[PDB]
């Protein structure tokens, strides 16, 4: 972070208490992209220089700190003749004499410990992969959602033209049309409202295929909808290495890394990933 | 061998799958005894048959006919009986008929190579249309066994198998005739693997692939025993997977659309 | 080369009698004496070393028991005889500490291990569920708004053309529509009510679905955490004291014992003689935690026995060190050891070598009656709660 | 489904919730005790035996929160005999070589093969797998047509064959399957001396018969004869379903003259 | 899953002298239970549910 304007650090108390410990910065100041400038002094702090004041203060250190010129880690090749073959960044700045310990997230390698010494390790760790979540949709609006338009018009049509056989039924038989057509729309809707019966021996027949209708309909209808408010099957991820996509690009799945950096040096160590 | 490959085509089933047809039916007989054994018991104490039914079959589809009921105090313990598994059939029907009724169908266009479909192109709708690419043994073989084809397929003979993959998703043509370990190696390769060979991968002639040698050459005897010594130590069987390895595996909609409903009026019907 | 039988790392067994040598796929390795054939994952990795630089060895099985400790003026074990010149290297099952790196060195470390902690499976609870987890409270005092200002709209169209009987039909419609109805011959009325008939058929799909699965036990009741828990602080505490325990004599008790004093002295009537005999020691309800590394520990737990063996916090290790290969502390192998390792984390060579050596297997119940008591317990609150209301109220009648 | 403890709780609880209804009707400002029965049981099972609901104010309450435990009862049963029914899907299934299972040796199930068969020539040169069957060189059935009869009585799990002669196998017993993938592929061959003048013409009629289609007609009339190739429940469960209404159908009969014993 | 098992580390040059306590010096920082304090503070604190 950017220091005072006097040029000094803020005081910022943790939640637990003490402040954290802070201590000046020297480093470059826009990034040198291209535009490089001068050199003004910074707030470095956090939990690797928290463990750099440990060290100081057991074995009698006097340190100073500064930041890499450019920003990349460090990796040997050549440069302008293809005949140059050397180190850069953070790396190459310890091999010239311009400073003798390194703190930072380095990556102990074997194609970079030949010319350093590595002390042993802060933490352990490995790699994996970051991706975004996918977006949850649930339109729970209801209101028969699940249910298309299409079979809502005939169906809603059902009950109206085969109530009226009923009384078309009673014409020959061996009560209106309108107190008939109350018990078929009363049985489909499972209502406590019913009077009436049909007379004749045939009408109860059409009043019994009738009533498998109610039961069939409402509760497979109450059933698509269990699935619905469940579902829950989203598969995105690319379960780690040896990914099928990742073996050969379908030009959709874009994936960057940090150039020089470590993991670089890892793909080009190999050979059977040479593809993408 | 020899493949097709066409593109994947866009069900009445049985709305009442769930138990099975055997043990279902000879439940209706039941409900005539069942109903029997009441009008012994509403003999005593202070038309039944006929009103028996209505009486019982209306209890099974929960309860929203006008039903009677019999008087008495012993006349109403049975169907106090019969009510307890009213809900358990009812339990059984809702447990998973939904989601066997979205159940789809693996559709098929073509019987195979020799489909009687193939024979004659032009005797049934719109003109049938498959090809391949001459110079070559699939074309050789077709010409040998199969000649009244043979006038056909030529209208249609593709640059390369590239361009036959782009134009299939079209409508020109619907089918393909190539090498077999080309074909699925395109195959189990394309965007939700929606392009599947006939019949799920059948080959039709099982030669395999070699290296030709000058004749009578005497690198033929040992260069053979190198290979079969590969095939012992798993090369080939790891190596293959580095290069002829798919992405995808030949395997909601909260719809219903008639799909299978049509039955439910059929019974209607 | 000094070596030990560790489970994972270093199997012995006897040579095959019939051929009167070791079978293949292994190296000699003697006692001090009994021919024995010895193989692991440890072994594996000295081949690649041997070749890669190129010398002779000669297993040397250590009689001495344990791994070393210091007895106040020696060592024993595989440090020991490293220390006094007898063995450059022991490969085995070696932690690196501070008291060791400082008589020899070490190689880089290849496999991480700390501290872990192993209790038995713990029996599910699931408490009462606040209304059968539904949509909130919101939606129980929702219901009673329309409801109530739905039947005065129907009783002002019913004079038009009984509101105490007017509440009992329109309400037990929604709840399975079994008990006996009075119905109103009003025909503007008679049309309404099916249009509120219809909301009770979908008000089911909010009460049926969803609440099948979340009824079962939950919330995992997996309880007392690591070593920062009061309860290992406290020996005694509320309940039968606690039963941990440890095998003594190695790296992980000089650890605890320094580091955290009024524990080691507890526990010393808690200890193990071995390692598989301990876990016997645990099952059945003798003992309930272990403390011991987390590389043996976590093999086995995967292992398991009926995948009921887990560890506390889901691996939550402590006093993060590795292993690694120790040298004769002026042995100058070490540069050519270190780089070599390194280049195996570099390939995948140590990613499948840990597949062939450590794998494990494994990592719906009866619905009872105590999980879901609270169902009932409406009953029984409803029931007295209802008796004050309605015995009180003709008594201020009668008077 | 609610073990037994609830069952006999539920039982209880509908007797208790009969007697005090017609207490909290008697002594108060018009019902006999033969409704509670009626009343108790009908709400439960959704029927319409019951006769009339209570005629007062003090119970008025009961049925409501009575009905409740009808909805919550009949809720839970259908949630959770559905989730057997689909979710509930455990099962091992060996899969592939490269499992760890093959790797370690086995004591539930064995390996074994065919003595002196290709497989014995496979897994003696490879020192990797030289592990388990220099373990399981005890069991090494003499013939591959006993051995699958070994299996059909559950006592060999792993057997190591061709494809081509256990996958017809299943084809025939309605009861075997195969699982995973091949890995050894290698197909068969007439075999014959060295220097025999007939091993240049019979591998050519080998070939012309590949194309020509014969040996389509063999592999169909042979190999594949086809025979045959899960919510359809039968007397297995279900038979049980529809015998205690059946055996209440002739539980009743005596106990008319247990009913017509009030007439004297 | 992780597919590249190699830790963090500080590094110099190798004539430094500066070795032999700085590795003994973090190999003691583990066992103190120092590094939990850290990692606590200045890792794994915050929460989003
Ligand atoms: C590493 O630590 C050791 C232990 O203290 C140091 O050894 C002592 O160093 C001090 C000052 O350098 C001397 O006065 C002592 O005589 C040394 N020996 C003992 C036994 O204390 C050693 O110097 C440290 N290394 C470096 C590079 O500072
Ligand atoms: C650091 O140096 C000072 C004096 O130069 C003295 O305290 C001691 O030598 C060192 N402090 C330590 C080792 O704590
Ligand atoms: C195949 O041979 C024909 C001649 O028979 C020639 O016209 C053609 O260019 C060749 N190539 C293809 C792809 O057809
Ligand atoms: C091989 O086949 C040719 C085909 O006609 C025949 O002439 C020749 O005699 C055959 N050779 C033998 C050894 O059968
Ligand atoms: N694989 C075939 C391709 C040519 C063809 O289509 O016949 C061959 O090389 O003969
Ligand atoms: N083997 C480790 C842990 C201690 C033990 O296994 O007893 C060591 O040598 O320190």
């Amino acid at each position: 972070k950017p220091t005072l304007s006097d040029g000094t650090c803020k005081e910022e108390f943790t939640v637990n208490g003490d402040p954290v410990k802070k201590v000046i910065c020297t480093g470059p100041n826009d990034t040198s992209p291209g535009s490089p400038r001068h050199t003004v002094p910074q707030c470095c702090y956090g939990f690797c220089i928290d463990l750099l004041i440990k060290l100081a203060r057991t074995m009698n250190f006097t340190y100073e700190v500064h930041l890499v010129a450019d920003g990349k880690f460090g990796t040997q090749e050549r440069v302008n003749n293809s005949n140059k073959k050397e180190w850069n960044g953070m790396m190459g700045e310890l091999l010239s004499g311009q400073a003798d310990m390194i703190v930072a997230p380095l990556t102990i390698n074997n194609e970079r410990a030949q010319y350093i010494e590595f002390s042993k390790p802060f933490k352990y760790q490995g790699l994996t992969i970051l991706v975004k979540k996918e977006i949850p949709r649930s339109t729970l609006d209801s209101f028969m959602q699940p249910f298309q338009s299409t079979l809502w018009l005939l169906v809603g049509l059902s009950v109206h033209v085969v109530a009226v056989m009923l009384y078309l039924l009673d014409r020959f038989s061996p009560l209106t049309l309108s107190s008939a057509m109350w018990f078929s729309w009363g049985v489909l809707l499972n209502s406590g409202i019913g009077e009436g019966a049909p007379r004749s021996f045939s009408a109860r027949i059409l009043g019994m295929v009738w009533a498998g209708f109610a039961m069939i309909i409402v509760a497979s209808y109450t059933a698509n909808l269990a699935a619905f408010l469940v579902l829950d099957r989203p598969e995105e991820r690319i379960t780690g290495i040896n990914d099928p996509r990742l073996r050969n690009p379908s030009d959709k799945f874009i994936y960057a890394t940090v150039k020089q950096s470590s993991v670089d040096i890892y793909f080009r160590r190999q050979v059977e990933l040479s593809t993408m | 061998g020899i493949s097709v490959m066409v593109s994947r085509s866009n069900s009445p089933s049985a709305f009442l799958e769930p138990f099975s047809a055997d043990v279902w039916v000879m439940m209706f007989v039941m409900l005539l005894i069942v109903s029997a054994v009441a009008v012994f018991v509403f003999e005593y104490f202070s038309f039944t048959i006929g009103k028996a039914i209505w009486l019982l079959w209306g209890l099974v589809f929960n309860n929203s006919v006008p039903v009677q009921n019999p008087k008495g105090t012993t006349s109403k313990i049975m169907v106090s009986v019969w009510a307890f598994f009213a809900v358990i059939f009812l339990a059984s029907y809702t447990a998973n008929l939904a989601a066997f009724m979205i159940q789809e169908e693996y559709v098929d266009q073509v019987s195979g190579l020799s489909d009687k479909k193939f024979q004659r192109p032009n005797d049934f709708s719109p003109p049938f249309r498959f090809g391949t690419v001459p110079n070559g043994s699939t074309e050789r073989n077709i010409r040998n066994n199969y000649a009244e084809m043979h006038a056909y397929m030529g209208k249609f003979n593709q640059r390369g198998v590239d361009d036959a993959l782009l134009s299939l998703k079209t409508g020109k043509l619907d089918a393909f005739i190539y090498d077999a370990a080309v074909l699925n190696y395109m195959a189990g390769r394309d965007e939700g693997c929606k392009l599947v060979t006939i019949g799920s991968g059948k080959v039709f002639a099982s030669t395999g692939y070699g290296i030709a040698i000058q004749k009578d050459s005497g690198w033929k005897r040992q260069v053979d025993l190198a290979i079969l010594q590969l095939f012992g130590d798993g090369e080939m069987e790891e190596l293959e997977a580095l290069w002829l390895t798919g992405i995808c595996h030949n395997e909601m909609s909260s719809q219903l659309d008639i799909d299978n409903m049509a039955g439910v009026f059929y019974m209607l019907g | 080369v000094a070596t030990l039988e560790e489970r994972p790392f270093v199997i012995v067994e006897p040579a095959d009698p019939i051929s009167g040598t070791c079978i293949r796929d292994s190296v000699p390795c003697r006692s001090q004496p009994e021919k024995r054939c010895c193989k692991g994952f440890c072994i594996d990795i000295l081949k690649r070393l041997a070749h890669t630089i190129g010398f002779s060895y000669d297993l040397y099985l250590v009689t001495n028991g344990k791994h070393g400790k210091k007895i106040d003026g020696v060592w024993n074990g595989m440090i020991g005889e490293v220390f006094y010149q007898r063995a450059d290297m022991a490969i085995g099952s070696l932690t690196i500490n501070e008291e060791r790196s400082e008589i020899v060195d070490f190689s880089v470390p290849f496999v991480e291990t700390g501290i872990s902690v192993m209790v038995a499976r713990s029996n599910g609870t699931v408490s009462p569920s606040a209304f059968l987890e539904p949509y909130s409270p919101a939606v129980w005092v929702m219901m009673f708004v329309m409801c109530l200002t739905v039947v005065a709209v129907t009783v002002f169209i019913f004079e038009y053309l009984t509101i105490g009987k007017s509440i009992w039909l329109l309400w037990a419609l929604v709840f399975n529509n079994s008990v006996p109805v009075e119905n109103p011959r009003g025909t503007t009325s008679k049309i309404m009510v099916l249009v509120w008939a219809f909301f009770a058929v979908i008000f089911l799909a909010s009460y049926t679905a969803n609440l099948a699965a979340f009824m079962i036990q939950e919330e995992y009741v997996d309880t007392v955490s690591g070593l920062s828990d009061r309860k290992f602080q406290r020996p005694q505490e509320q309940y039968p004291p606690l039963k941990f325990g440890t095998v003594p004599n190695g790296s992980t008790e000089k650890n605890i014992r320094s580091n955290y004093p009024d524990m080691h002295s507890y526990m010393v009537r808690y200890n193990q003689p071995r390692v598989e005999e301990a876990l016997t020691q645990l099952k059945a309800g003798k003992l309930d935690a272990f403390i011991y590394d987390a590389a043996v520990l976590n093999y086995m737990a995967r292992k398991d026995e009926g995948c009921k063996l887990v560890t506390i916090g889901s691996g939550k290790v402590f006093a993060t060190t590795g292993y690694g290969i120790a040298l004769h502390k002026g042995s100058r192998w070490k540069r050519p050891i270190d780089l070599a390792l390194l280049q195996f984390l570099g390939d995948d060579e140590i990613e499948m070598l840990e597949r062939l050596w450590l794998s494990g297997i494994c990592h719906s119940s009866k619905l009872d009656i105590d999980n879901m008591a609270g169902v009932f317990y409406m009953l029984l609150v409803a029931m007295g709660l209802s008796l004050l209301v309605f015995a009180w109220e003709h008594l201020v009648y009668w008077r | 489904p609610f073990q037994s403890t609830l069952w006999l709780l539920v039982g209880l609880s509908v007797h208790v919730v009969a007697v005090m209804l017609y207490l909290l009707d008697r002594f108060s400002p018009a019902l006999t005790l033969s409704s509670a029965m009626w009343f108790s049981w009908g709400v439960l099972l959704n029927s319409g035996i019951g006769e009339g609901a209570p005629r007062s104010f003090s119970a008025r309450i009961l049925g409501m929160v009575w009905a409740g435990f009808a909805m919550i009862i009949v809720a839970s049963y259908t949630a959770n005999l559905a989730a057997f029914l689909v979710l509930d899907r455990p099962e091992e299934r060996i899969t592939g070589i490269n499992d760890p299972r093959l790797r370690n040796p086995s004591d539930k199930f064995i390996y074994a093969t065919v003595k002196q068969s290709s497989v014995d020539i496979y897994f003696r040169r490879q020192v990797e797998l030289s592990t388990m069957y220099r373990h399981m060189e005890k069991h090494n059935y003499e013939s591959a047509a006993e051995a699958i009869q070994a299996v059909r009585d559950n006592k060999l799990h792993a057997f190591i064959w061709d494809s081509a002669v256990l996958e017809f196998e299943a084809s025939q017993k309605c009861d075997l399957v195969t699982t995973g993938e091949l890995f050894f592929r290698s197909g068969f061959g007439i075999g014959m001396r060295k220097d025999s003048p007939w091993k240049q013409n019979v591998s050519l009629s080998i070939l012309k018969s590949h194309e020509n289609g014969f040996m389509e007609d063999l592999d169909k009339t042979w190999v594949r004869y086809q025979e045959c190739d899960p919510a359809t429940l039968t007397f297995e469960n279900m038979a049980g379903v529809f015998m205690l209404v059946a055996g209440g159908i002739v539980a009743g009969i005596f106990l008319i003259f247990i009913e017509i014993a009030y007439k004297r």
